[PDB]
């Protein structure tokens, strides 16, 4: 028996109220049957007495209240999963977009998923060689980590994300990555950049894609990354795959959350964003890692543009408190021709210690990383002083650091979006730059490493 | 019914608060439906519904309206009439013909509650049937055309939602109300006219979008060279007041290689709309003998016209653009200014008592802007033809104090690939167009570079890259000059400044009101930039061969003056520009001796 | 007449059990003590009307007061007898003059000119001020504001333009409408005495609103003035110049009213509709195709903290067709008026200059004078930072040019009227300082004919 009511009380933007209902549950999936026969899905946000408040993913344009119905499906929003999803393209609600067959689902999964028991978790420590020195050495990515790219409008975050997915591999293994890609409010041209890259490399045959574009309904964006992550955790923990999840643009997700929060007249937090923004983002990004006794894994690379290039904006700020580091692109490095324009100083990886060193990368990894960071921060400071007060205003040693920071940006960080460096090549190059400095300045590195590696 | 008879549902106004009206007894009406409000019957749109009470956004002034007055729904969404009679017309925000408005009301001022069809439903047009009877058709298919102007064919297409076989069709003289074709559908016989309606808030359907990879020719040197827009691309023009935004957009309208221009005056000066209607008919194409007005549609809702109609004018415009795009045309849509559209949304959001987002703008500002720009682009249109068409969006933004960190500019830059940042300090310095060449960008530059290298068979992308490197180095050098003085720079750095100076005032600076400088061909642009770059190249080598900076400048007065005049060289005498290259090589080599 | 006042909360009042009440309809409150206050319907809902009383709600007893709904919005009773008369912010006589018999009453919001019916601003208005007439020409139908600051002589400049402004070869069809907004008694007295002393009053209509007048009256003031101007222009065929000061007091009043209604504040606390509101005033300027007459506006405003990006000058600049800038640097040098021509601009100046309007050498000398002055100021600043020996012999000439330009050309005095012919001739005298070879913006035909 299908539960349906013809008692719609009000329609206000993305929100609808239904009355005289019974047996309706919080977060239950609904379908609006419009007067013209069109079907639009939604979700119960609240139930009291004989009433239900629902949000409509596809909006309420053209709806006649009297002549429409609301069906209550008796379960929350689900994804019908299958390994047959591989190589398929879906929209923001998980419906086929590629004119291919309908998937015959193996099972149906609540797209909210479940929390991994912390005791069941396996700690991520498997080095992933991205081929990008600024990542591999200084902000190391390991399998099962969530490591986002913080960027801005007009910056090449899509180029970087594509390069990572293209070049990423663990060592001493022929494991590959199944890729789950979620487009969230991005433009056709942004989406098409990824589609073209996936088709050229042939990675599209290893991929599942969920596409919400800038012309697609905005409220749909709240479901899209949950769809993508449900597919990811399915492929990883039920089909034993190593999954790489790329989701852009996460800022568009938070904006959708704010639209709903504003429509509900909820008590606003910072910038009009709801008080639950941190929690909400955490329910997404914590869906990554490894599980003890299971072969698969979920590695996340969320991408967000920082509004006004402001890192203290609620979106990148709260994301930073959740994710395991961040890779930050800057307009300054981009304009100087640095590719990728990664600013290593505000960038971070929280899982680099146990994924590096002897038997993983090389024994000199951590020492050189610290010394390079220290030398770069001091050299960057000296450059900025010399450009304003003159090259003769720096001490003799700071003048050396100023030259180091320049070669560091131009030869180390800047490598090109199609250059894939081995970790050994990266570490050896780091040593060539440290050799510019007096040995007495290399205080983060012990004598045993200096004698062995320093030219 | 009542009193023994019955008619249609009549709503009753129960609240008036500025442009927001609430009416009860509106249960038959749908969200987004157009309605006639009050005794005056002013044009409004239903945006919310609570039980039988509709919230209505009114597109005319509501001064003098109150509760108890009737409301009459039309049963249809906000729509445009799409057919012959649309080109060369000036409409208001809701597609009412302004010249006809004036003649009918016999007034120079804007009255209220005036119902006018958008197009002339009485005018005879010659329909040329081009399709055969017995042909199976679907949405987008051409059944015939009308020569609306001497150049532009108005293609009559099967409307969306219609599918079947052509039963009867013949050429002849009809109005846009006469049935010109009979389609045998599965739902029975349907007759088509030359006019179709379309709801403005819904993008017209296509087959698929394509990459906009062909650069538009605006003839504006700074744009075509350093910050180019492609056909199907989108460009934002944010600037402070008095920076020449209107001259820039008018230049693009008159010189761009598009088939049609849709120009939307959204919340701006009335005199600028008057300037367009006066000037556009006078701008005659030498090749075809047609004026710019004969390929333009004008939509005007000035700053002191109804505020809600600012939003209407935006959607009225893009929908008309999509219509001509569907015919296989390249269309430019100019929105000036999108800031005033956002202000309208903010005003209504306040009336609705909504939770404010960034700067008081509603939380859905970003998605509204994103949805608008995603309607621009190069497409394959519907129809068995699989014809291609494009819409290129050029939008002014007016950020308070010229500060681009504000929500409208920021949300726009999130979805457009071209940013032409106008600069007040340049405008004061008489540097026009006032585009900041350091802050501006085009994410089409690399793709356009490839296209240009291929079509010119020259190293154009390298030249553009070198020209920008010089300007960027100039900005660095200028900071040093500010601190130490110009006499502290080496000869090599002194040269870079002079080359940058030549780029700035011999190339970037362009007079819109000069008969020759107003437009620069692609070929002419190549020759000009080549010559400028050659001087720097030859002078650079002279310095390395022992010549001093002072000597180089003193002995190249005549040739540098000739470079600075090359912008005025006629398009048929471009050999006079290319020959400067040899003169540069000669004089400098002589200086070395 | 209703005796059904239900609520009073601050300046806001709710009246129930009403019928036929419209948005923006004017109301009249007859207090329990016979006192009469006027108001406006801000919102009307079912049987309720939300009204704001101009003079406030202090002292009002609800049950014993009554409300009359007048059936029309705020209006001005217009006549050609307004010339030579002084009114307050609401169009009430302020000069103890005879009874005013209106030809008709007009909604002070006016109507919007059909964009297709609008005529582009055209023809010359001679202000008598060189820096304006020559370099930043005022055109009939133009909106050209003055951007000033506290302590700067914008009130002297306003009064000078008001009495000196004229159209050439056209007698007895020019009028000035002067609107004073939120100004003190003493500055109102300055304007009143000056107009009467010079005889400018005989061709003027004056609307005088004071600092202690109700804020709603302060915002009604410019609409009363513009309604009078449109009537004189379009119905009587006159060329009307509308001067209004201080537009900053207008915006402050608007913000005060906005806050009283607890509306969501926009940038810097000003209403979100500040742009739109200013536009409904400034766009009443212009010409109409087929009609004799024109309305020209000079809004005068003080830039808070001398900040041009402040919402008041900023939004004004986005609406007007140029701006006249007064600076403290020039004011401290004794330049009268202290107009800085470098950031100043008139966008429509082309439509009011040249042969038949001013003279054939107008545009060329303007381009040249502006260019020479900018180069002169640049050389002056170079001498400041690097010394006099940092200038070439030519740079020294341009620097000297910029001095005489400021001291002799821009500086003319607040009671000196220069004809356009005198202004142009004086421009040629300054240009003669420069070598003829340096006058690159002027063709040889003009140089040979005019250069002294
Ligand atoms: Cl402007």
């Amino acid at each position: 028996m299908i539960k349906e009511y013809r008692t719609i009380k009000e329609v206000v933007g993305p929100l609808m109220a239904v009355e005289k209902v019974s047996g309706v549950k919080y977060e239950e999936l609904i379908e609006v049957r419009m007067q013209n026969g069109e079907i639009r899905r939604g979700q119960v946000l609240e139930v009291q007495e004989d009433k239900a408040m629902v949000q409509i993913f596809e909006g309420t344009s053209g709806i006649n209240l009297k002549n429409s119905s609301v069906r209550f499906l008796g379960h929350p929003l689900q994804l019908g999963v299958s390994e047959d999803m591989i190589g398929r393209v879906f929209d923001g609600l998980g419906r086929p977009k590629d004119n291919g067959p309908e998937i015959l689902p193996e099972k149906y999964l609540d797209i909210n998923g479940e929390v991994i028991n912390p005791i069941a978790r396996d700690y991520p420590d498997e080095f992933i060689q991205t081929g990008i020195s600024a990542i591999d050495h200084l902000n190391t990515l390991v399998r099962g980590q969530k490591l986002p790219v913080f960027s801005g409008s007009g910056l090449p975050h899509k180029e970087l994300a594509a390069q990572i997915a293209r070049q990423a591999t663990v060592l001493d293994s022929s494991d590959d990555f199944a890729v789950v890609f979620a487009a969230i409010g991005i433009t056709f041209e942004e989406a098409e950049f990824f589609m073209e890259d996936f088709r050229q490399t042939g990675a599209i045959d290893r991929s599942v894609m969920f596409m919400n574009l800038a012309n697609d309904p905005a409220i749909e964006r709240i479901a899209t990354p949950r769809m993508a992550l449900t597919a990811a955790e399915y492929l990883a923990y039920e089909k034993g795959m190593h999954v790489l999840v790329i989701m852009t643009d996460m800022t568009n997700y938070a904006e959708a959350l704010r639209e709903i929060s504003a429509a509900r007249r909820e008590v606003p937090g910072r910038r009009g964003y709801p008080g639950y923004l941190y929690t909400n983002l955490a329910t997404l990004f914590e869906r990554a890692g490894r599980i003890r006794g299971l072969k698969g894994s979920v590695t996340q690379i969320p991408i967000l543009t920082m509004p006004e290039d402001d890192k203290t904006h609620p979106i990148p700020d709260l994301t930073g408190y959740i994710t395991e580091g961040q890779i930050i692109l800057t307009r300054e490095l981009y304009k100087s021709g640095i590719q990728p324009p990664i600013d290593v100083l505000p960038s971070l990886s929280r899982l680099k210690d146990k994924g590096t060193g002897a038997g993983k990368t090389r024994e000199d990894h951590a020492a050189t990383m610290n010394q390079l960071f220290a030398a770069y921060a001091q050299g960057k400071q000296a450059k900025e002083l010399a450009v304003v007060l003159g090259e003769s205003a720096l001490s003799d040693i700071d003048k050396i650091y100023a030259k180091f920071a320049e070669r560091f940006e131009n030869e180390y960080v800047n490598q090109g979006f199609y250059t894939n460096r081995t970790i050994t090549e990266t570490l050896d190059l780091g040593w060539e730059l440290l050799a510019m400095l007096p040995r007495t300045e290399l205080k983060r590195i012990k004598d045993d490493l200096l004698d062995k590696y320093l030219p | 019914g009542s009193s023994g008879s019955s008619g249609m549902q009549i709503g009753k106004i129960i609240k008036v608060s500025g442009p927001l009206v609430m009416a009860e007894n509106m249960s038959e009406a749908s969200i987004q439906d157009m309605c006639l409000v009050g005794d005056l019957g002013v044009i409004g749109e239903i945006i919310e519904m609570r039980q039988d009470v509709a919230s209505i956004q009114v597109y005319e002034e509501t001064s003098g309206i109150g509760p108890g007055e009737p409301v009459r729904s039309t049963g249809e969404a906000l729509s445009v009439e799409l057919g012959p009679g649309i080109i060369s017309q000036m409409f208001d925000g809701i597609q009412r013909p302004l010249d006809t408005f004036m003649e009918v009301t016999q007034s120079n001022f804007l009255g209220r509650g005036v119902q006018l069809p958008a197009l002339d439903h009485e005018k005879q047009w010659w329909f040329e049937a081009t399709i055969e009877e017995g042909t199976e058709v679907s949405a987008g298919d051409i059944i015939g055309y009308v020569d609306e102007t001497k150049i532009i064919q108005h293609k009559i297409m099967v409307p969306n939602g219609i599918k079947g076989t052509v039963q009867k069709i013949e050429s002849g003289s009809f109005t846009i109300d006469d049935p010109i074709c009979v389609i045998e559908t599965e739902q029975g016989l349907k007759e088509l006219t030359m006019m179709q309606k379309w709801p403005v808030r819904r993008g017209r359907p296509i087959k698929q979008k394509l990459n906009p990879d062909v650069p538009m020719i605006t003839g504006q040197r700074v744009i075509d060279t350093f910050f180019p827009v492609t056909k199907g691309g989108a460009a934002a023009v944010p600037g402070p007041f008095g920076a020449g935004k209107t001259v820039v957009q008018h230049q693009i309208a008159k010189w761009s290689d598009v088939d049609l221009v849709v120009y939307v005056g959204c919340g701006e000066r009335g005199n600028e709309m008057t300037d367009v209607v006066n000037e556009f008919p006078e701008l005659i194409d030498p090749n075809t003998g047609e004026s710019l007005m004969e390929r333009t549609v004008l939509i005007a809702n000035t700053s002191n016209m109804p505020v809600a109609a600012r939003e209407a004018s935006i959607y009225t415009g893009i929908t008309i653009a999509e219509y001509f795009r569907d015919m296989g045309y390249d269309v430019a849509i100019m929105a000036d200014s999108t800031s005033r559209w956002a202000e309208a949304l903010r005003e209504m959001s306040g009336r609705l008592e909504e939770m404010p987002g960034d700067e008081g703008y509603p939380a859905y500002l970003g998605s509204r802007l994103a949805e608008y720009y995603e309607r621009s682009g190069r497409v394959i249109a519907l129809g068995s033809d699989q014809r291609e068409g494009s819409i290129t969006a050029i939008s002014a933004v007016s950020p308070s104090g010229g500060d681009i960190s504000e929500p409208v500019t920021q949300n726009t830059l999130r979805v457009v690939k071209v940013f032409w940042g106008l600069d007040s300090s340049l405008a004061q310095k008489r540097h026009f167009p006032s585009i900041n060449w350091i802050q501006s960008y085009s994410l089409y530059s690399t793709e356009v570079g490839r296209y240009m290298d291929q079509i010119l068979q020259q190293d154009w992308s390298d030249m553009v890259t070198e020209g920008m490197r010089i300007l960027q180095e100039e900005e660095q050098l200028n900071e040093i000059v500010r601190l130490v003085g110009i006499d502290s720079l080496s000869d090599n750095d002194r040269l870079t400044l002079e080359v940058a100076k030549s780029i700035r005032e011999d190339y970037l600076q362009q007079n819109a009101f000069d008969d020759v400088d107003t437009f620069t061909s692609r070929e002419k642009q190549f020759n000009m930039l080549k010559v400028i770059l050659t001087f720097g190249k030859e002078a650079r080598k002279a310095l390395s061969l022992g010549a001093y900076f002072n000597e180089i400048m003193e002995g190249t007065v005549a040739v540098r003056e000739r470079i600075s005049r090359s912008k005025y060289i006629p398009e048929e005498e471009l050999a006079k520009i290319s020959s400067i290259n040899e003169e540069i090589k000669e004089t400098i080599q002589l200086i070395v001796s």
